[PDB]
Parts: C-alpha cells; structure tokens; sequence
RNA sequence: UGCUCGC
C-alpha cells in the first residue's frame, strides 16, 4: 500500500515565481528602500540647526523621489526610457525633492517642492517606467520584455549590486585561537557602534579584551564593577557544575589576590586601564570612574541594553558566555564559521540606505557649517539655506558609489570594494545568472580553503554546482531556483507573545537557574529574552501562532539542545525556503488544492495562509525533519520537499540530466554557459554595446529542463542542435577536440555575428571653441577621397552599409590646440582590426554640455573554423580540430552525415552518462516530434525513449549501421548518432591570434607593452628563465632577455665607475676613460634608481680577454 | 626629406603594430619605433 | 528569404556562376545521395507459432 | 532569427516549408503528423523545423518602420 | 549640401546643418541616426 | 533588419533551375562576368502599408 | 587601478 503522491505538486513552483523568485529580491529591496527606509532616514535627521544664532532651524517635512527624468532640456524635465539612457551614455535617475520649512529672518518660510538630489532608479522597480507595461509597450520603449531588470544604468553602463554575505551580528562565537586556546568573541553591533569584545583563557583564567582597554582585565573584576559584588552570586551565574567551579576557581583566586571587593574599587581598576582617545576635547574633571562606567554601560556589549545603569542583563549575558566557554573547554564543540545559519545577506536596499544616510548626514553637516560661517557676520540680509543647498552632492555621491563600486562610509568606518559590477551581456543566461550572484565577505586574496568548501547548510538556498572555476571557486555563489531573503520585522508582537507564553524575567531569578538541565534560555536577535521550562510547548505554540498569521511567517525559531538555547530570529537577510507542512504522515497539500491552484481558485499566498506551506530558515530546518518524496515520509516527519530539482540554480538548470554527470562537469558547464553565445533580447538590434555576440540561426534545445521553461530560455536560445556522432575519425579529435563538417558550416551552422562599438565625443571646452569634423580630404589628382578617407560621407562621418578595412578613419575628428586664430590638429578615430568590418548603424546624440556623441556599430560575420571553442552543454569544451568535407563524413543507411564528431575517450574519464541520455532523448524526440525533459532527479526515463526508438524503426540504443565515407566499406562497430545541443563560446581564434613585431615600447622601461590591444609582446616569465637555465642554452637566454628585449649601449667611465653620456663623464670632467658597454635597459634603470637611493654602483670594467 | 633619394614623400604607415615613418618613393625607413 | 516592414526596402542584384560542391555546399545538386547494401534475412530454422 | 534555407546535415530545402508548417500548427495537426505530411522522413529536417524559434517578428516589432 | 538624418521614433528625413542642436520636428526625441549610403557594396555568398 | 552578409548567405543557398552544362567556369578574377559564365537575378521589394 | 574571464 504505497502512500498517495500529488503529481501536480511541482505546480507550486511557478506560482511562487509569480510574486517572488529570481529577480524579485533586488526589486523588492529597492522598493522598500525608496518607499519606507528613505522616509525613516529623513525622519531621523528631520531637524538640523546651528549653535550660533539660536532659534534658527531647517526642518524637513516629506521627501519624494518621483519618476525618472532627464535634465537635458533647459530647466525642464522630460520622461526618458532606459534604452535612451543607454544610448546617450547618461544616468537613469529620478530627482529626489523634499518639502521644507525654515527661518530666514525669524519669519517662517516654507517650500513645497525643492529638489535636492538625483537617485539612480533601479529598472523594473516601483518608480521605474518599465513596470506595469505590456510587451507592446516594451517594444514602444525599445526594451526586451524578457529582460530581468533590477540593475542600475549609470553614464550608459549597466551596474549590478551583488548580494553581500557576512557573519551575523550580536552573536557569541566560541573558537580556538592561534595557540589553541578556546576563547569567545562577540561583535555587538547597534545602529551607531560596532564593538567586538573577546574573552580568553590564556592562563587558566578568563580575561576580557576590548579595543577601549589598555590591558585585558579579569572577568571577575568586571562582574564586581557591574553591580554584583558577591562571589557566590557570580559562581551561581556561571554554573553549579563541579567542573565549572573547578575551571572558574583560578579566576576567583586571582581576583582575591587583589584588593578588589566593591563596585567602586573595580570601577577604579578599570578606569586605570582606560586610555583617553588622544586628548578628547573638554575638561575631564575626574571622569576615570565615570569613563569606566560609561564604557561598561555603552561601549561594552552594545546590543545588551541597560535600562538605567542596571547591568543585570549584561551580567547574565557575560555569565552565559563564560559558561559556554567552560563547556567548550572540555568536549571540542567549537562552532564553525561556515554554518550559513549564522550568515546574513545584504541586498542593494540596505547598502543604498546606509549610503543615503551617510550622504544626508554629510549634507546636513555642510549646511550647518555654511550657516555658522554666513549668518553671524554677513549683513542685515538674512541668510537662507535655499541659496546654498547644493544639489550635486547627493547626486555625485550616488553616481560615484554605483559606478566605481568602492564604498567608503566614515560614519560606519566601512571600506568596501567591488560592490557593483558591470552586467555581462554575453547572453540572456549570463545576465540572468549574474543577477542572482552572491559574493563572500572573505573578499578573496588568499587561499583560505575554509569557506570555499561546499557546506551542507547550502541545501535549498544556494546552488551547489554553480561556481566560477578559478581563483574565485567557492567564494562567489548563486541562489537556488526557489529561495527567498527575509526583511526586518517590528519585533513587538514577538516579545509580547514570548512574555505571554510564560517566559520568566531574567531579573526575577538568579543565575543558578541557568545551570538547571530543564531550564532553556530563550534569546532574541542576540539579546537574552529570558528562561523557560518545557521548551517543546513554547516552540509548538510559536510555530502554530506563526502558521495562524498572528506572527510574521519569516520569524524563525530554533532550539539547540547541546547549549539548551531557544533562538528567535527576526532580523532581515536570513535565507528561507518554502516547505509543505506534514502532519501525521500525511502532507497538508492534497490533489484538490493543486487542482484549485491550477484552475485559479487559490494562489501561493492562500497556501501560506491556510497553514499548508510555510517558510523554514536554516536554523529552523536544523531541528525539523524534511522528506524528499512522499514514499520517504515516516512517522517523524515535519515537512515535505516541494521539488528536488529546485536545489540547482539558474545556470545549473540548463544541464540536461545533471544527476547522471560528474560535479566538475556541471561546474564547467555552468561556467561555459555563462559565456554561451546567443541572442540577448528582442531589442538586441537597437542595443549598442561595446561587444555583442549573436547567433545566426539559434535553435531551442530538444531536451529542455523545466527550469528552461520557467526562465523562458527557449524564447532566447544560445545554441544549435547538431547531429553528433560519437566516434574517432582521422585522429584529429585526440584530446577534447571535435571534427566539424564543411558542408554544415557552409549552410549556416555555427554562423555568428560580432558587433563592436566605436564611440567619439565632440565636446565644447572652456573657451568658445568646439571640436569640429572635417570633410573627406579629396585627392586633387583623381577628384576622389583618399583610401583612408574613402568610407567617410560628406559630413566626415562614416556612413553605414560600407566595409571598413584596417587603418581607416571612421570620424575625421579635429580638435583645437589653444584650449589668435584657432589651430586644429587631427585626431581621427582609426579602426584597429585584423579583418574587415561592416557598419550597421551610426547614432549621433547631443548632451546638455553641447558635446556630440557619435557611436558606430561595426558588424563582423564569422564562420566556424579551426580554433573556435565549442561546448556541448555538459562541460565537454572542445576546439575544432579539422573540417572535413561532406563526402569524407560517414553516412548511415538513410544518408545522414554528422555535423560534429566528438571523441569517445572523453567519456570514461569524466563519466558523462548524462550526455548519452540527452542524446538518446533528443533522438527519440526528433523521431516522434516531442520535447523530452532532462529535469534533475527525474525527467524521461531510458525505457520510454528506447520504446520510442524501437517504435519508429531505429535501434533501441542509438547505435546504427554506418558505412565509412572514405573507403566505402561498412564499419565493424556501430556508431552512436544523435542530435546534441551544442553551443558556441565567445572564445575565438581570430580574437586570440596575436603576433608581435618590434613594435612600440614603454617609456619607463623600454620593453614591449602588456596587452594585445596595446600591441604587446609575450613575456618570458621567471619559470621560462628557469627552464632555459636548466637546458643550459646561455646564448638563447642572452638573445631573448638582453638582445631582443631591452638592449642598449651605455657609456661607463673606467675611473669613477659611473655612467656617462655621449662618450663623456661629467663627474670626472674627462672622456679618456669612458667606454661603451652593452646592457639591458632595465639594468641601467636599476643602476640609476640605486644612485638616487644613495646606493652607488661603481662598475669596474675590463677587457673581454 | 628621404635620406637616400631626397624625396619628400614621407608617409606614416604602421606595418603590423609597428609605427614607421617611411619614404613612399624608395621605401627607405626614415623613423621607426614609438 | 526575409520578412519586411513598411519603410524597409530590399534592392539587390545576384551574380551566379558555375561551381562544384567541393568548393562550397551551395553548389551541391543532390539533397541526399546515398547507397545501402541490400539486406537478405535468412531463417536458420523454421519459426512458427506465436 | 529566421528559418534557414538549407538543412545543416543533409541540405534539403526547408525554408519554403516553414510557413506551411505554421499553417499545420494553425490547423489541428500535431508536430509529428505535420512533419510527416511535410515530407521530412529523416529526423534532421524534423529537428530543423521543430527546434527552430521564429524570432524575426519579435525583432520586426522593434524595427524602425 | 543637404545632410539628411533619421529620427529614432518619427523616422522622418530631417535636414540639419553643422553645429545645430540635435532635435527633430513634430517631436522631441534626441536620437538621430544616419541614412544608409548610396554607394555600391559587393558581398560574397560564402 | 536581416544582416547584409546573412542575406547574401541565404541568397547563395537558393538553388537555380539553370542547366549547368550550358555554362562554363568563370576564369580567375573577371568580377564583371560575361554572357557565357554568369547569370543575373534582380530582387527589388519595397514593403508599404496596405 | 579595480573587476569578469580564458587553462
Ligand atoms: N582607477 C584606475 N587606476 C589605474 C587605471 N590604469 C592605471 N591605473 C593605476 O596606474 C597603475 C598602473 O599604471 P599603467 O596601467 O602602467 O599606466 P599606463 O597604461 O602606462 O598609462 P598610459 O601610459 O597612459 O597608457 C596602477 O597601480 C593603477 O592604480 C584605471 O583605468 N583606473
Ligand atoms: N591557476 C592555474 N595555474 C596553472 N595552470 C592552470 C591554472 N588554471 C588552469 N591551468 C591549466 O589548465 C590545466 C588544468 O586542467 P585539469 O585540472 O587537469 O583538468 P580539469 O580542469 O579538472 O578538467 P575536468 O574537470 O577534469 O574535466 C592545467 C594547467 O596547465
Ligand atoms: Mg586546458
Ligand atoms: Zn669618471
Ligand atoms: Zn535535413
Ligand atoms: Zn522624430
């Protein structure tokens, strides 16, 4: 009697994608920032006033962001589309205005609409013009309907703010030190200050270390300073276990060694260990004990609040910390940093909120300074802020922080880099996967190899296979297909329900109750909420109340029996995943609910409200029991997995049958699909980017995953299905190589288009002179333009439709040299290119600064050849080794010749059975006119495709009788034929081909330049020099590193040993001992630099004999 | 002027990433390298 | 060949010359020209029944 | 973008059988029976017509016109 | 010499001379493309 | 909207019903073409609203 | 300088 299974259960996934999913995270975060958080920030700094001239103030009333507009028109705004901002190389922002009231001459003056800045508008947000639009209206705005959005457009470039990952704040971390000492650390972070205080056991006793103390002091002294003076109460608070007292004995003995027995003595001892913050302004007037008490109340353990100098909660907190350290000092139960239950994810919303708060505080400080400087000495003409409210401050700050990507917040002392990254437009999959990226706080510079591991906590939250292969392996990750990031809650009803549920106040009882085995501590965001007995009832009631709707569904509750702590988490950034609730071996979701969802009676919110599906956090799912399938449900099951294939991310979803392949193969496939060539969107023709790759005849895959249908990848494919035959042919496919068919490439297979952009600017300078474009310099001999100016039109700008060759001008730009007649020198935009290019379009735009921006879109049509890199959607990257004619290709009985011949030897070492399954499913599908599914942990089975093959008259294993095309005789072994979805990569041999003549050299060191765009040469590295040394080729090494790279002839004086010039020594004022000498130029530079460093190298020359 | 033939047909023609001012009549390389 | 919209125009002349399929596949006259060996299935023993 | 004229593997003329195929999609014919009625015996032309996406009209929707 | 351009939304032939603010009649769009050349261009079917 | 190179490639794949035996191979070069060894096809389509 | 990549 098998348990009934809901077949339509997977239908819960698309509905969840209707309100949440891939791109909704950043959109919702930006909307919450621009609709709620900005108002709170404005309210926090609503009033600003100066100390001088009292009764003067500047009061903010309400702030608005409005709709995106452009300041091109003279003092007039105009609606502008994001594509127009991309074309004009401007920013897509909306004017931040605010209504205010102030006092000019003690008379209240109010302004109802006064702009103060410009906020860059995230695409597809609440205020973005793209939202609430139909695909026809998207076409009217030249924007792709399938574009994910959620990225900023600044100065014409698309920047994406990656999701930041960090450790959770206000949490005790027990960890071993460098010397093996198991200590504790707590980074108490409030809205104002973040302070990491540590506790060590370096000498069998516990010392507390903080940045505000000169030397670490015993914990018992701090206990005595915080109100509790009796040692018995301290011991009761620490614990009543015999081993606990045995471990804490040395601390009590060390405390009794000194004469510290009262609160005053301990406070004086602490103040003696307090150092002033470099002569703080103001008379101290015996603040030692006061400074100590203030550091204990405010600086130390900021997250633990003291009502009115009552350190009872702080005492209980540090006692629990000491108890945890004592318990961890035995059995090595050291907490791990890689546990994602202690991780927090900051979206663009929180970062933008912090940045806007910092910018507004800086603006208010600048306004207060201007007031203090202007009001008391200017004139009877009353000063008003309106004449000094600079509007470029916030705008420039936002633009720079978004574009450059470096964020420096002095108010929070946060110096971050790489926050924003250029959106990759290689393909639709590339942008869709980059939109859901997550960077690590480790900020890779070294081999940590501790967060780079794949932790089991990433289940359902982050994609295990999707990771950049290279130095960033493991520290750059991707979110799962079905995941959600929580926001901040009010935390009020949580406290109310906890107090009403029997949680005893910690101030009512002593710390001895903390040592009882049945008493469980309840926390709240790192704050000790209290104690409780029979925590099972508490947890069950809290979960039932959350399911009922009286508590927010994102509030998480977990229990740690080892530490006996009930954690209640309500802060934002936590990862949650929907799960079907299971009660008494039967899921709450039935077939009737799925039928109602399919018919439209209910949505995912109805499933959430009816206690059917609930969100689980990592900490909460740590205590819950989840079943993968219905048949796995047992008596002790609390939740059911919605869909297993949701474990993979977006890029991993393209893999057909990924569970049949190896994990490095899946990782390489994700990495190559991020670089897969194909269509970008429906507006890819009007789009003008610096580099674009398009496919001539893209085709949707035959074996498509359900994730492909969810992300609508089939509407924008990035590859072609080719009849691949797995066999060895001509020995030109030895290692990963593949043989292509000449006739196939001749008929359009693999044909690709490369679009490049050439931009030029004609700007007006300070002087009343402008850059002007001269006409084509016609040759008087033939009355026709010269070969260089052949493609130019009458206006000096190259016209679309013609072909451009190497060293030809596109824009005949001439710029003045003055900034009396203006003198113009020519700086034309020449086209550097090995092959010819065709001009598709030329866009001419005009900015507010009268600068004409001209963009030419050059197009190149390229055919697959030897050297082009090809992928097969399974990590089997390959290079075209040989292009054989059609007649040389083997043929079957039906006469089909394969397009791509791949080596079978790549299969055994990599075990890519998924490729064979995909080939078989695709063959069956193209035979019966169907699209088989390669869904992870499912999909079409092998038996079904075998039956489909045997029904159509083909072999049930793909292997078919094939006759050799060369000899005309049949092969002894059958060949594995079938359609495989091969995708071409951006790595081309034409772009990677490089050859270096003498060429240019660098000014500092006369050596070839670095890159290919700079016409650089290849570098003989240190290891190459080592190899040449090992070979013993002295003359070859000398010719390479001296003769051919930086050879020079200097003049050295044989008397003083210094370097001369033109056969003359200025030091000795003679030229008889000066002799020429061959030398590397870098060596002469080193000698000169050493002479500059007073390290004078004196060369004693001699004859070569 | 060209140092060999004395002609004034000195053209700046870059040959495979090598800036070179060369005479257009006799092909004498006047200046090379930048 | 292609699909157009109002305003767009396609004007061109095409010069066609003689060529063989070896140079380019566009000169291939046959779509599928193949040959197969004639099968001859033989029964070693008389098979009857279902 | 647009339906290719020649099949990649064999080379049978397939560009002229696209719109009629769409007609067979406008009719009650499924994929397999329509591909059979069009005369595509080998599976290469079936894959060519079935896996092709018609992106030309989506681009013409963004054309200047 | 009449230099002709095409607007981004009206798609009308507009004649503007040098040093003119880039605009188009009966609208306000500021994206101005250049018309295709009239010179003969030879292409290879390869 | 179709690219010029893609348009030329699609036009090249279009077969011609001309008898090849009645023509000859074009000599090396000679892009102008002669009556014997070339054929010309004019394609002029202007799309407009009905 | 930064960063995404290619092995
Ligand atoms: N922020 C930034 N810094 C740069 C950039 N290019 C170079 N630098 C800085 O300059 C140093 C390297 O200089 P180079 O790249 O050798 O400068 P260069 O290419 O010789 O300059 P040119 O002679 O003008 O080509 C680095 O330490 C960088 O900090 C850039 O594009 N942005
Ligand atoms: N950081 C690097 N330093 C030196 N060589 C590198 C580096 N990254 C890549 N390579 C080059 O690439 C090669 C690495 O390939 P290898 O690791 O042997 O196969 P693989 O990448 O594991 O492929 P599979 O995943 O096994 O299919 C060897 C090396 O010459
Ligand atoms: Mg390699
Ligand atoms: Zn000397
Ligand atoms: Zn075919
Ligand atoms: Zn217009």
């Amino acid at each position: 009697a098998p348990i009934p299974t809901v077949e339509e259960k997977w239908r819960l996934l698309p509905a969840f994608l209707k309100v949440k999913g891939l791109v909704k995270q950043h959109i919702d975060s930006f909307n919450y920032f621009i609709n709620v958080e900005i108002k709170k920030i404005m309210k926090a700094n609503e009033k600003v006033t100066s100390d001088a001239d009292p009764m003067w103030y500047l009061k903010y009333l309400n702030i608005y962001v409005g709709l995106p507009d452009v300041e091109e028109s003279f003092n007039v705004t105009r609606p502008v589309s994001p594509h127009e901002c991309r074309l004009r190389d401007m920013t897509y922002s909306a004017p931040i205005t605010v209504d205010i009231e102030y006092t000019r001459g003690s008379q209240r003056i109010i302004r109802n609409a006064l702009p103060i800045g410009r906020m860059p508008i995230m695409l597809r947000s609440s205020n973005c013009v793209l939202t609430g639009k139909t695909p026809a209206e998207f076409a009217k705005l030249n924007e792709c309907p399938l574009d994910p959005g959620g990225y900023f457009i600044v100065k014409g470039v698309e920047k994406v703010i990656l999701i930041q990952e960090q450790l959770s704040k206000n949490r005790i971390i027990v960890e071993a030190d460098r010397k093996g000492a198991v200590g504790a650390s707590v980074t108490s972070s409030t809205h104002e200050k973040k302070s990491r205080t540590n506790m060590a056991v370096k000498q069998g006793r516990f010392y507390l270390r903080h940045n505000t103390l000169s030397e670490d002091i015993p914990i018992v002294i701090i206990f005595k300073a915080m109100g509790v003076e009796s040692d018995q109460e301290i011991v009761q608070m620490i614990g009543t276990e015999e081993h606990v007292m045995a471990a804490f004995g040395p601390s009590l003995e060390e405390c009794q060694k000194a004469q510290i027995f009262t609160q005053m003595q301990a406070l004086k001892y602490i103040g003696n260990k307090v150092r002033r913050q470099r002569m703080w302004g103001g008379g101290p007037k015996k603040t030692k004990i006061e400074e100590a008490r203030e550091l204990l109340a405010s600086t130390i353990l900021t997250h633990v609040p003291v009502k009115e100098f009552n350190f009872r909660a702080k005492c209980i907190y540090t006692a629990v910390m000491v108890r945890r350290v004592i318990l961890a000092q035995g059995d090595n139960k050291v907490d791990d940093r890689d546990y994602y239950g202690n991780k927090r994810l900051e979206l663009a919303g929180q970062l933008l909120s912090l940045l806007f708060e910092d910018l507004f505080k800086k603006f208010n400080s600048e306004m207060k300074k201007i007031a203090d400087q202007v009001i008391p000495k200017q004139r009877a003409a009353q000063f008003d802020v309106v004449k000094h409210m600079r509007q470029d401050q916030i705008t420039n700050g936002m633009v720079n922080a978004i574009s450059t990507g470096n964020w420096s917040l002095k108010r929070f002392k946060m110096d971050r880099q790489g926050v924003t990254q250029v959106l990759s437009r290689l393909s639709y999959i590339s942008a869709l996967g980059m939109m859901t990226r997550i960077s690590s706080q480790f900020e890779k510079t070294r081999k940590v190899s501790g967060p780079r591991s794949l932790q089991p906590s990433q289940w359902g939250m982050l994609c295990p296979s999707d990771t950049p292969e290279g130095e960033a392996c493991g520290l750059v990750k991707n979110l799962a297909l079905m995941t959600h990031i929580t926001t901040d809650m009010e935390d009020g009803p949580i406290v109310k329900l906890a107090s009403n549920l029997g949680v005893e106040d910690v101030n009512l009882l002593c710390g001895e109750e903390l040592s009882y085995p049945n008493v469980f501590l309840v926390f709240l965001n790192g704050n000790i909420l209290g104690v409780i007995r029979d925590h099972k009832k508490l947890v069950n009631t809290f979960r039932l109340m959350r399911r009922a709707g009286y508590i927010n569904e994102f509030v998480s509750i977990s229990t740690n029996l080892t530490d006996r702590c009930v954690y209640i988490s309500s802060d934002g950034g936590r990862l949650c995943r929907p799960y079907i609730i299971v009660k008494k071996q039967k899921p709450a979701v039935t077939n009737k609910h799925m039928e109602e969802l399919a018919q439209g009676y209910r949505n995912f919110e109805d499933f959430l409200h009816e206690s059917l599906v609930e969100y689980l956090d990592v900490n909460e799912e740590n205590d819950c029991n989840i079943a993968l399938y219905e048949h796995t449900i047992n008596k002790d099951t609390t939740h059911l997995e919605i869909e297993p294939f949701t474990l993979l991310g977006v890029c991993a979803g393209l893999i057909p049958y990924p569970h049949h392949n190896q994990s490095p193969r899946n990782t390489y496939q994700c990495a190559m699909g991020k670089q897969a060539m194909g269509t970008i969107g429906y507006n890819q023709r009007n789009r003008i980017d610096t580099l674009m790759y398009l496919l001539a005849y893209p085709q949707k895959p035959m074996v498509k995953t359900k994730t492909i249908e969810l992300i609508e990848f089939e509407k924008l494919p990035a590859g072609q299905n080719a009849t691949v035959a797995v066999m060895s042919y001509s020995g030109y496919d030895i290692e990963d190589a593949l043989v292509l068919n000449k006739a196939s490439l001749d008929r359009g297979f693999g044909r690709c288009l490369v679009y490049k952009n050439a931009k030029c600017t004609l700007k007006r300078y300070t002087n009343q002179t402008f850059d002007k474009v001269m006409g084509p310099m016609l040759d008087a001999a033939t009355r026709k333009p010269i070969w260089r100016h052949e493609i130019l039109d009458a206006d000096g700008i190259c016209s679309p439709g013609e072909k451009v060759e190497n060293k030809q001008v596109l824009v005949n730009k001439s710029m003045p040299t003055v900034t009396q007649q203006p003198q113009y020198k020519d700086v034309p935009i020449t086209y550097k290119g090995a092959t010819d290019s065709y001009i598709e379009k030329v866009m001419i735009s005009s900015n507010a600064e009268d600068a004409f921006l001209i963009k030419m879109l050059l197009r190149q049509t390229r055919r697959p050849e030897i050297g082009d890199k090809f992928s097969s959607r399974h990590g089997q990257k390959g290079v075209c080794g040989l292009i054989v004619p059609q007649e040389d290709m083997p043929f079957c009985d039906s006469g089909i010749c394969p397009d791509i011949i791949m080596n079978p030897h790549g299969f055994p070492s990599r075990m890519t059975v998924g490729k064979l399954i995909e080939l078989l499913a695709g063959k069956a599908g193209v035979l019966d006119g169907r699209f088989h599914y390669g869904t992870a942990f499912g999909g079409s089975k092998v038996k079904d495709v075998c039956e489909d093959l045997v029904r159509h008259g083909y072999n049930y294993l793909g292997k078919d009788y094939v006759t050799s095309g060369i000899t005309g005789e049949p092969l002894e072994a059958y060949i594995y034929f079938g359609p495989v979805y091969y995708q071409k990569l951006k790595h081309m041999v034409l772009d990677k081909m490089h050859a270096r003549a003498r060429g240019p050299r660098a000014v500092l060191t006369r050596q070839p330049t670095e890159g290919r765009s700079r016409d650089g040469g290849l570098r003989l590295g240190e290891m190459e020099r080592d190899c040449l040394i090992g070979y013993g080729a002295s003359m070859l090494l000398l010719e390479r590193l001296m003769i051919s790279s930086d050879a020079f002839e200097v003049d050295v004086c044989g008397q003083c040993g210094l370097l001369g010039y033109s056969g003359w020594c200025h030091y000795c004022k003679s030229s008889c001992h000066v002799s020429s000498l061959r030398i590397p130029y870098a060596c002469k530079l080193l000698f000169q630099e050493l002479q500059s460093m007073n390290i004078i190298p004196r060369l004693k020359l001699s004859k070569y004999n | 002027r060209c140092p060999d033939c004395g002609s004034t047909e000195l053209v700046e023609d870059s040959h495979y990433s090598q800036s070179q001012l060369v005479c257009s009549d006799c092909g004498c390389v006047v200046t090379e390298g930048v | 060949i292609a699909q157009l919209r109002p305003g767009q125009e396609i004007d061109l002349l095409m010069h066609c010359v003689k060529g063989i399929g070896k140079d380019h596949a566009k000169f291939s006259p046959v779509a599928t020209a193949s040959y197969r060996l004639l099968p001859d299935i033989t029964l070693l023993e008389p098979v009857e029944g279902e | 973008m647009i339906i290719p004229v020649r099949c990649f593997t064999c080379g049978k003329i397939v560009g002229n059988k696209w719109e009629a195929y769409l007609g067979l999609l406008q009719a009650e014919y499924t994929e397999g029976d329509a591909l059979d009625a069009l005369g595509l015996k080998r599976y290469c032309c079936r894959r060519m017509l079935l896996a092709h996406v018609d992106l030309i009209e989506k681009l013409l929707n963004y054309a200047p016109l | 010499q009449p230099m002709i351009y095409i607007c981004g939304e009206c798609h009308t032939e507009n004649e503007i001379k040098s040093r003119d603010p880039i605009r188009c009649r009966e609208c306000g769009y500021r994206i101005m493309y250049k018309k295709r050349t009239k010179r003969l261009v030879v292409f290879d079917a390869r | 909207i179709v690219q010029d190179e893609i348009l030329a490639h699609r036009l090249g794949l279009i077969p011609i019903h001309a008898d090849p035996r009645l023509f000859e191979y074009r000599n090396q070069g000679d892009e102008e073409g002669t009556e014997i060894d070339t054929l010309q096809f004019r394609l002029q389509v202007r799309c407009t609203r009905n």
